[PDB]
RNA sequence: UGUAACGGGGCUAAACCAUGCACCGAAGCUGCGGCAGCGACGCUUAUGCGUUGUUGGGUAGGGGAGCGUUCUGUAAGCCUGCGAAGGUGUGCUGUGAGGCAUGCUGGAGGUAUCAGAAGUGCGAAUGCUGACAUAAGUAACGAUAAAGCGGGUGAAAAGCCC
RNA sequence: CCCGGCGAGGGGAGUGAAAAAGAACCUGAAACCGUGUACGUACAAGCAGUGGGAGCACGCUUAGGCGUGUGACUGCGUACC
């Protein structure tokens, strides 16, 4: 029973572009560049869905540190301070915390000195 | 109101065409038939015919008395081009593709 | 596939894929790879498959109470109208009706009429007896077709 | 020499930016019949400058 | 409107001897 | 006023009134939830740095739905080698409404 | 909860003046290029100039310790053959003293756009004073 | 029970091993025969 | 071919040696969810239950379970001119192949469920056929014997007629 | 009927359920080539994407802010067979 692929062929082709969509000159309009261009987008997802969370744990570790060196200490001896104090504040928030409240940051510079003391 | 007009099938590629459309687009119909007119190109007269057609068609099919008038699209489209061959040397063959083009003038006095 | 033998043109030397004939399964107009032949799809089943298959066909039958036994069933001329008039007196739209003898009254009354079959008590079929909504058979079809199925 | 890579449509584009020919900016009104002329050059009519140069 | 296609090909250069 | 509390192995810093996206929680959507586990409550100018968790720690929340995240496709593809994967993955996410902090 | 983002429009930018007599170029260079780039603020976005305008005075006293003064070598190329050009760090200071600290601080800054920005923000005078006392520079001491 | 209700039993009919036919397949752009060998040729294989 | 025997800058420590106490640093580990495989249990077990413990990189290759396309019975049924198939968008949905529904074009088919049979899935083979690009408005317009003018016809004449 | 060369072609009118069926006539995809609009682009280096992300445009909501298009700038990253 002869069987025409076009229907299913041009739904997958079709299913292919419309991830591609914005991609630059061929890449949004030939299949054959196209495909190439949505897979090797998928291992960009896939490794930097990792990379993700060190490229912003990279931001927050320096905010917080030009925030301490603004109040007299530097980020390794401010959070030992904190670690000795058994405090468990995180580093995403303590970078929130000392750019949008700079008083409760001044804060815990004291608590930190006084366990490091 | 728009009038269009068309002239296809026209023996000209619409590469060339494109360069005499991008002259007149968005002027006034006086303008543009002096254009048109002082323009050395073939591809010019076949415009030329065409905008004037499409005035005749304004002025009298549809309504619009004169002056007001102005070209507001002119795109050009490509047309079925037709496959000669000519022979070269060494036995060689080549597809020489004849090009045509589809010349579309559309004018609102908007 | 009919066409020459030659090759389209020589192996090496033209800069184009190689050929080796007209009839190639990759080109135009050639041939088919696995072409088809005609073929015999018939299957073997034992004697006992098919009897122990009826067997399982009529127990259930008798369960989902499809199948209905009477004493005569027969019309007295070869009308349509005569047999349509009966098959409402027993409600019956879909059925298949098994006799222990073919009768020509009923053949012929039946053979129009596409919702029931008449059929001769040697003749049955699996598929006609799961097909059908409903069947009745003669109780003197019941002697034959038990014996036969022992 | 021969191409090692297809030429985009961007590029060709892009690369036709300088084809574009330049319109006459101005045409001069002759001072009799008042038709319009190339600058320098006779009208259609076969005046010049205001004065009939061609009998025709 | 009768248009076709015909290749012959020819083989001929140098020599890659060294 | 702002309280920073730690839930579901991460750390939310939340305010009176603020809709917070968390992690799904086994609690119907119409109920209250209470978390006991506070670390820091900021009333503006005081604070209570929890050392860990401070005492008198209360968030009040109440469960406004639950939910999937948007669609991630996981595609994994080594070149050359003949091997390919692709996974859709959604997570589940719980989302709440801070109605009261108190110390 | 998104995290912070400093906005370029609405970023504060302050004015500094800082004199260079005296001091190790490479190590007063470190604190202006971690300055231009903002890395002092809380504020700080590595995709956004967060960082201040400074303006160096007496660019031709700063010192280099050892024998760097004749012995550290600057090397550039004109992109013609036989164009490689030197100049001792004593011929540079007086031939064109601002030349030493820019090029050690532009190689100090990241590379790319906001490298190129951040230099900008930059304003080396050879002598000791500068023409910017519309926009209030504040002593900074190294 | 209608002829559109009946099923066979369970592992009474295998799937079969249609090859080259996609990389998530198992079998497929060799067929289970390798590299390159006798076994990967048309008609190839050595006799009994 | 250019510094080119610190990645670069720069460094007299921002080098080296010896002690410490910090911090950064991976898809490792730990948290908090989800899916799946497997093992002996508690009840109950073709089903499944706070299960629990533990496992899930992968070529050749082996095993298992599925999705979708044409066509056969179910089906003289079902859906459909109050709009089929196909085309083109959008939204939703599943671990995946996919599915569902809708706006628009299009105009008449289509077809649940579960079974069956395959010319059952394409990016590559200097694959085949057709269409369309690229180079490109570039080369070339076929002997360097040579053309010129007036008038005519014509919508239009360097090329036609005189 | 009108433009045009007593053309080609087209615009009206009319036929027809439909010319979104006009004989280059069912449907009419893709490559490819255009016109319009929104945003980005003339100090800027590389498989051209991905994560983050301002600004602009636009659609809902009522100021909870979401959605869409674009995407300066930034981390990481040398196609497939
Ligand atoms: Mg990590
Ligand atoms: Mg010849
Ligand atoms: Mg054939
Ligand atoms: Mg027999
Ligand atoms: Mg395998
Ligand atoms: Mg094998
Ligand atoms: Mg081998
Ligand atoms: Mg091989
Ligand atoms: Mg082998
Ligand atoms: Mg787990
Ligand atoms: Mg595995
Ligand atoms: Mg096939
Ligand atoms: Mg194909
Ligand atoms: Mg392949
Ligand atoms: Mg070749
Ligand atoms: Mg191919
Ligand atoms: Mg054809
Ligand atoms: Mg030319
Ligand atoms: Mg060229
Ligand atoms: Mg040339
Ligand atoms: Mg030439
Ligand atoms: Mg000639
Ligand atoms: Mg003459
Ligand atoms: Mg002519
Ligand atoms: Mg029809
Ligand atoms: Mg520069
Ligand atoms: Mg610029
Ligand atoms: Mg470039
Ligand atoms: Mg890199
Ligand atoms: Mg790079």
């Amino acid at each position: 029973a002869r069987v025409k692929r076009g229907v299913i062929a041009r739904a997958r082709h079709k299913k292919i572009l419309k991830q591609a969509k914005g991609y630059y000159g061929a890449r949004s309009r030939v299949y054959r560049v196209a495909f190439q261009a949505v897979i090797k987008a998928g291992q960009y997802a896939y490794r930097d869905r990792r990379q993700r969370k060190r490229q912003f744990r990279q931001l927050w570790i320096a905010r917080i540190n030009a925030a301490a060196r603004q109040n007299g200490i530097s980020y390794s001896k401010f959070i030992n301070g904190l670690k000795k104090a058994s405090v468990e504040i995180d580093r995403k928030i303590l970078a929130d915390i000392a750019v949008f409240d700079k008083v409760a940051f001044t804060a815990l510079v004291e608590k930190a000195k006084a366990a490091l003391a | 109101m728009e009038t269009i007009a068309k002239h296809r099938h026209a023996r000209s590629s619409a590469q060339k065409v494109r360069l005499v459309a991008d002259l007149i687009r968005g002027k006034k119909v006086s303008q543009a038939l002096d254009i048109l007119t002082y323009t050395n190109k073939k591809a010019a007269v076949l415009v030329k015919k065409v905008l004037e057609s499409a005035i005749a068609n304004a002025e009298h099919n549809d309504g619009a008395d004169i002056d007001d008038l102005k070209v507001t699209k002119i795109f050009v489209d490509e047309g079925p081009s037709m496959k000669r061959i000519m022979p070269r040397a060494k036995g060689r063959a080549d597809r020489i593709l004849k090009r045509t083009s589809h010349i579309t003038v559309v004018v609102s006095d908007r | 596939v009919t066409g020459s033998g030659k090759k389209p043109w020589r192996q090496k030397g033209t800069g184009r894929a190689r050929s080796g004939s007209i009839k190639s399964p990759i080109w135009r107009s050639g041939g088919v790879t696995f072409a088809a032949r005609p073929q015999d799809h018939s299957q073997k089943v034992n004697k006992k498959m098919y009897r122990g298959a009826l067997k399982s066909i009529l127990s259930e039958l008798v369960r989902q109470d499809r199948l209905i036994v009477v004493e005569k069933f027969s019309v007295e001329a070869p009308k349509t109208k005569l047999l349509a008039q009966k098959l409402k007196d027993m409600a019956l739209e879909d059925v298949l009706i098994i006799t222990g003898e073919l009768d020509e009254n009923l053949f012929l009354a039946a053979r129009n009429l596409h919702k029931v079959d008449v059929r001769d008590a040697t003749g049955i079929d699996p598929v006609s007896l799961i097909a059908f909504d409903k069947v009745v058979m003669t109780a003197d079809a019941v002697k034959q077709v038990e014996e036969m199925l022992a | 020499a021969v191409q090692q890579n297809k030429p985009t449509r961007s590029k060709r584009g892009m690369r036709r930016s300088h084809d574009a020919l330049t319109a006459v900016t101005s045409l001069s009104v002759d001072k009799t019949s008042g038709e319009k002329h190339l600058r320098h050059h006779i009208t259609a009519d076969g005046y010049y400058r205001g004065r009939k140069v061609i009998a025709k | 409107x009768x248009x076709x296609x015909x290749x012959x090909x020819x083989x001929x250069x140098t020599a890659s001897f060294v | 006023m702002y309280a920073v509390f730690q839930s579901g192995g991460k750390q939310h810093r939340v305010s009176e009134g603020q809709t917070v996206r968390l992690e799904k929680l086994d609690i119907a959507t119409g109920e209250t939830v209470e978390f006991a586990e506070v670390l820091m409550i900021a009333n503006g100018e005081e604070v209570k740095i929890g050392v860990p968790f401070v005492d008198g720690g209360v968030i009040k929340a109440e469960v406004v739905a639950h939910g999937r995240g948007e669609k991630v496709k996981i595609v994994k593809f080594r070149r050359r080698k003949h091997y390919r994967k692709q996974q859709g993955h959604r997570q589940w996410f719980t989302d709440v409404k801070i109605t009261g902090i108190s110390a | 909860m998104k995290t912070f983002t400093a906005k370029p429009e609405t970023v504060k930018r302050d004015w500094y003046v800082v004199d260079a007599t005296g001091k190790t170029l490479g190590r007063l260079a470190t604190e202006l290029a971690r300055r231009l780039r903002g890395k002092h603020k809380a504020e700080y976005t590595p995709h956004v100039d967060t960082g201040d305008y400074i303006i160096v005075l007496n660019a031709d006293k700063v010192a280099v310790t050892g024998n760097k003064r004749t012995d550290k070598v600057y090397y550039h190329h004109t992109g013609h053959i036989g164009g490689i050009k030197q100049a001792t760090f004593e011929e540079m200071i007086a031939r064109r003293p601002e030349r030493v600290i820019e090029i050690a601080v532009k190689g100090m800054l990241p590379k790319g756009p906001l490298g190129r920005a951040m230099f900008r923000k930059l304003k080396v005078y050879a002598g000791n004073e500068h023409n910017h006392a519309a926009q209030q520079p504040q002593v900074l001491d190294i | 029970m209608r002829l559109n209700t009946l099923s066979p039993a369970e592992g009474s009919k295998k799937a079969g091993k249609r090859l080259g036919r996609g990389i998530g397949s198992g079998l497929g752009k060799t067929g289970g025969r390798g590299h390159k060998g006798q076994k990967s040729r048309s008609g190839g294989g050595v006799r009994r």
